[PDB]
RNA sequence: UAAAUAUAGUUUAAAAACAUCAGAUUGUGAAUCUGACAACAGAGGCUUACGACCCCUUAUUUACCCCA
């Protein structure tokens, strides 16, 4: 194609861009439509291929730096087995909280209006949110409602997490939360609810939206849970933060963990600490 | 190196609502040509900022060209720009010391006139020519056009050119010889003194551009046979992009004109303002007017909206760019469907049932009507403009209550052909006082009325104004210095309408008769209001019986309410909401809870109100007291007095189109509360 | 309306540190190894280049209260 003779000549101006491009990526290059759209693109590109190189000057440089600590160089109760250990440790609370644990949802309805930028930071996130609800003490019953599957937030779910896909804890469903759980029990939650969270509630399923909107697109969380007749509800940062820069919507990480120590019989407080503290300058 | 994105857009297409008026943009400057009146929403609404604007060029010294020049330096003024440039007319001096006898000292904010008898104006982005002239057989004779020549821009650097030769790219190393290359300054590298004509691209001359006014046959010749345009005719050195015509039809037929367009070389490109466009300018008010016609179609009916040489026809927001490239950009020209706005409307939450459950709710003499014109203070807005009410007494006379900037081109679009006749009607206009947003649409009424007297053939005589006496000194002035416009005028002071007024001379107590007369009235009596003094309210009793009353820009004001006894309609205002009294006490004005107990004071059968404010504007806050008695006014609301019992039905038609806005209102007064609180 | 402002895991800095994900039966530096993910609000421009410079959108904060 003309993009892999037309990069050519961008490199010969220096726009930051990489040295090398793969062929997938040549696809997405088609994709831009605009000089300015491709780069950021380029640009993107230029500082991925510049963090695997230090990564790996430097990765290289430890290994180089353990061979020559080798050349220089009992009653246990335990092996070292920690790390295995505790992932069987975590899958049997996992398997406990599919019976027993409370709900919570991702809606997954989400991939019309996020482009492939956003799609990739919403999977990236959902990872970390399933990690922290993994770890925990009282995990959630996460549900992933909505996913479609053949659709793009599936496919690249399935790339994430390999053959831990099938072997994750959470229920994943192309089926909607109102399909799932009684429509009185269903809050959602979005940062342009009128109603205030007053107290975690552990007769709810609360849901989330599967949403990063870099491209803000306000209310559309708040349009879905009118639509479908469901309660919405908003989080107290106007009561308890000092706001004075950044974006109300928290990502997917930050809202489990907020959750997940209001559900674990904490106060505001403790559950606002995991609200970027470059937003707010303390507590009121 | 000068800026690289220019283009010119057309703000105002030359429509008989709107005038012409013409916006260029660059990276550093923006500048705006003429200043009718509601240039300044067409901007706002547009999202134009005037925050930003150097020059306003004036092309004549004509109310068409300055009716908005008043109302931008207010606003511009609030903004918070230091200085403004007026370049037109030397007689634009006295414009502003005209203007500042109602608009106070205008301190703040320097405002320089520099006339076209003064040195060029020179800029990052162009040096700007004024051409004075001179109509064949104070000057009504003078109009300017400008000239408008882009700065020289250095050429872009061709570093593959460099590096092709031999030169070193250096993105970052010879920057600085980089700049001597922009500049074109000999470059010793590569072993030999090579120019840097050949390593940057070339430098283009410069665009010109010519904004010449032709108000009517009288300039054509003297256009013609100009010697500064004959140097930018078919000089090959020196090319001109765009003319942009303020001419009418008539002027632009003439061979002479035709002749002289076709001097300017066939590369430029002919841009016409003039009343032929009649395209849409304001789309919210034909919006939103589109969707309340749903709710109820009488109360809120529809507006009305519609060779040698290759022109094109002025369209608002049509774009011809200067740089980088030379062509015609028609991606922001307003479109309007009203198919369109009806479908969003019938989608909304609740509107669709609102609006049918109201039809089958439903399943007095027509005059007089109530023609509100406009229902917003000071800053006109997308929805509301400023203050006017029309009073429809019948099918032949009719009275309007302010006349603001805005006003003329409110009744145009409300009435469009029907306008001709409708001036014809007018008979009075009162004005409550003297603040910029209840007089300064008068000079276009005036202006308008006398076209429209010509074309239906009737004898031209002066309109009949009820206003306070610091009214005429305004006009007196611009009478003397800027443009005739007092023979219009038979003015009748407010204060001799009063109750136990003292017998003015014979000629106001002739002319009071004539007022009576003329407007089949029995009584029109006027008050003092409490509103920053010389600040009056009408009350209009015809003969008939009905009396209908205006409260103006106030507060609860006690002689008003011994006026209007027993009134069948009130107009009041309620610029404030509830809970802002103190904001009320010190503006002197009302809230909606004040404005009605004024109203149930008076035994007023119906209760309408006015003068809301920007912060409460979509949707004044409706109150839920007395719901039977009271209604809100929208621009273009027509109101009868057997439309009384349908406006309690409106409400909740209206709360269910407006409930977005409702919401948002309803925070800033929760937000108010907790900023309060803390 | 005007101003600053906007780090989608978190900070700091003007790229790192700490985090995240998959694999691992680890002899107790696994304090590791092999991979995955890497986008300083969004869109479009200008320019040799830039997170500067222009513009728009959204959002935050504050000021204003509407043309005082
Ligand atoms: O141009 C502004 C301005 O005139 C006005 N405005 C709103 N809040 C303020 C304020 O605190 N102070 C001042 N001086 N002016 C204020 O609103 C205009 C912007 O309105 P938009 O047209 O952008 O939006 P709109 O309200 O129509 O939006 P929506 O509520 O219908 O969605
Ligand atoms: C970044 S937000 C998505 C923003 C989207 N425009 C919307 O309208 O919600 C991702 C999800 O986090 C949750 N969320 C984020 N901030 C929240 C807040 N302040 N209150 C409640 N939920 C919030 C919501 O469920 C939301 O769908
Ligand atoms: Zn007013
Ligand atoms: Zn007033």
């Amino acid at each position: 194609a003309a993009t892999r003779e037309f990069i050519e000549m961008w490199r010969l101006l220096g726009r930051e861009v990489p040295e090398h491009i793969t062929e997938e990526e040549l696809k997405t290059l088609m994709e831009c439509v605009s000089n300015t759209a491709k780069k950021k693109y380029l640009k993107y590109l230029y500082t991925k291929e510049k963090v695997k190189k230090a990564r790996q000057i430097k990765k290289e440089m430890k290994a180089a730096a353990r061979e020559e600590a080798k050349n220089i160089k009992k009653n246990f109760l335990f092996l070292r087995l920690w790390d295995r250990n505790m992932d069987i440790a975590m899958g049997w609370k996992g398997a406990q909280a599919m019976q027993f644990g409370q709900p919570l949802v991702f809606d997954m309805a989400y991939e019309n209006y996020m482009k492939r930028k956003e799609l990739q930071n919403t999977v990236s996130q959902l990872l970390e949110s399933e990690g922290w609800n993994r770890r925990n003490v009282d995990p959630f019953h996460i549900y992933f409602c909505n996913l479609k599957i053949d659709g793009a937030l599936h496919r690249e779910l399935v790339k994430r997490y390999q053959e831990k896909w099938d072997k994750l804890l959470l229920t994943s469903t192309e089926k909607s939360h109102v399909d799932l759980f009684p429509k009185d029990s269903i809050i959602y939650l979005t940062a342009d609810s009128p109603n205030v969270m007053t107290t975690f509630r552990h007769d709810k399923v609360y849901v989330i939206g599967s949403f990063v909107d870099k491209s803000m697109q306000p209310g559309t969380s708040l349009a879905k849970a009118k639509r479908l007749n469901l309660a919405t509800e908003c989080l107290p940062l106007d009561k308890y933060l000092q706001w004075e820069i950044g974006n109300k919507n928290l990502t997917l990480d930050q809202m489990i963990r907020i959750l997940l120590c209001l559900k674990n019989n904490g106060n505001w407080q403790e559950a606002l600490q995991f609200v970027p503290k470059r937003k707010h300058t303390g507590f009121l | 190196g000068g800026p690289n994105t220019v283009y010119l857009q057309v703000v105002a297409a030359g429509s008989r609502d709107s005038g012409a008026a013409l916006y260029v943009f660059s990276e550093f400057n923006r500048y705006l040509f003429n200043c009718g009146e509601g240039v300044q929403r067409l901007m706002q609404e547009h999202k134009l900022k005037v925050a930003r604007l150097d020059n306003i060029f004036l092309t004549r010294m004509h109310w068409s060209n300055v009716g908005g020049l008043s109302g931008m330096i207010l606003t511009l003024k609030e903004t918070g720009l230091p200085k403004c440039v007026l370049s037109g007319p030397p007689q634009l001096e006295k414009y502003l010391e005209a203007i500042k006898i109602f608009s106070g000292p205008l301190k703040g904010i320097e405002l320089a006139v520099r006339p076209h008898s003064a040195p060029e104006y020179e800029d990052e982005t162009m040096t700007v020519y004024q051409i004075p002239i001179h109509s064949e057989q104070r000057d009504s004779s003078l109009v300017v056009a400008f000239i408008c020549k882009l700065h020289l821009k250095r050429g872009n650097f061709l570093v593959l050119k460099a590096k092709e030769m031999g030169l070193p790219v250096g993105t970052a190393a010879i920057a600085p010889i980089i700049a001597a290359v922009k500049d074109g300054k000999s470059i010793t590298h590569e072993g030999r003194e090579i120019l840097a004509e050949e390593l940057c691209t070339p430098p283009d001359p410069g665009a010109a551009f010519v904004v010449v006014e032709c108000p009517d046959e009288s300039f054509i010749q003297p256009i013609c046979e100009n010697a500064t345009f004959q140097r930018y005719q078919g000089k090959a050195d020196a090319p001109v992009a765009l003319v942009v015509h303020m001419a009418p039809a008539s002027v632009l037929v003439d061979s002479r004109y035709q002749q002289w367009m076709e001097r300017f070389g066939p590369d430029t490109q002919h841009l016409v303002l003039n009343e032929n466009c009649a395209s849409v300018h304001n789309l919210r008010s034909h919006k939103i007017q589109t969707q309340l016609n749903l709710i109820h179609p009488d109360i809120f009916p529809l507006l009305t909206s519609f060779l040698s040489v290759p022109m094109v026809q002025g369209e608002c927001l049509l774009k011809y760019q200067l740089r980088p490239r030379r062509e015609w950009q028609r991606d922001a020209i307003i479109t309007c469907n009203p198919e369109e706005f009806i479908v969003e409307a019938l989608q909304l939450p609740n509107f669709q049932q609102s609006v049918q459950e109201y039809r089958r709710s439903a399943q007095r003499s027509q005059y007089p009507e109530i023609i509100f014109l406009g229902t917003g203070s000071a800053i006109p807005m997308k929805i509301r403009n400023v203050s006017a009410t029309l009073v429809n007494i019948s099918p032949d006379t009719s009275l309007l209550l302010d006349c603001g900037e805005g006003t003329f081109g409110q009744l145009c679009r409300h009435y469009g052909d029907q306008v001709d006749r409708v001036l014809g009607t007018l008979a009075a206009v009162f004005v409550s006082h003297l603040h910029a947003d209840h007089h300064t649409g008068l000079p276009s009424i005036l202006l308008q009325r006398e076209r429209a007297l010509a074309s239906l053939g009737k004898p031209l005589h002066p309109l009949l104004v009820v206003a306070p006496n610091q009214l005429k000194a305004w006009l007196q002035q611009y009478h003397n210095q800027c443009q005739e416009v007092l023979h219009h005028i038979s003015m009748i002071p407010a204060k001799c309408l009063q109750e136990g007024a003292e017998i003015s001379s014979p000629a106001v107590e002739r002319l009071i008769s004539s007022l009576l007369r003329t407007c089949d009235l029995e009584e029109f009596q006027t008050c003092l209001v409490r509103h920053c003094k010389h600040a009056f309210g009408c009350a209009l009793v015809h003969t008939s019986g009905w009396k209908v009353v205006y409260s103006g820009d106030t507060m609860p004001c006690e002689a008003l309410v011994r006026m209007g006894k027993d009134a069948t309609l009130l107009i009041h205002e309620a610029t404030l909401e509830d809970g802002l009294e103190e904001e009320a006490v010190e503006k002197t004005h009302s809230t909606t809870s004040q404005a009605i107990s004024v109203g149930m004071r008076m035994n007023a059968e119906f209760i309408m109100l006015n003068h809301f404010s920007q912060r409460y504007a979509k949707v004044p806050l409706f109150s839920p007291n007395f719901s039977e008695k009271v209604g809100v006014a929208f621009d273009h609301m027509k109101v009868c007095f057997g439309d009384f019992p349908t406006m309690p039905k409106l409400i909740p038609p209206l709360k269910a189109l407006f409930a977005g806005d409702i919401e948002e209102m309803e925070e800033r007064r929760e937000k108010r509360e907790l900023r309060q609180v803390r």
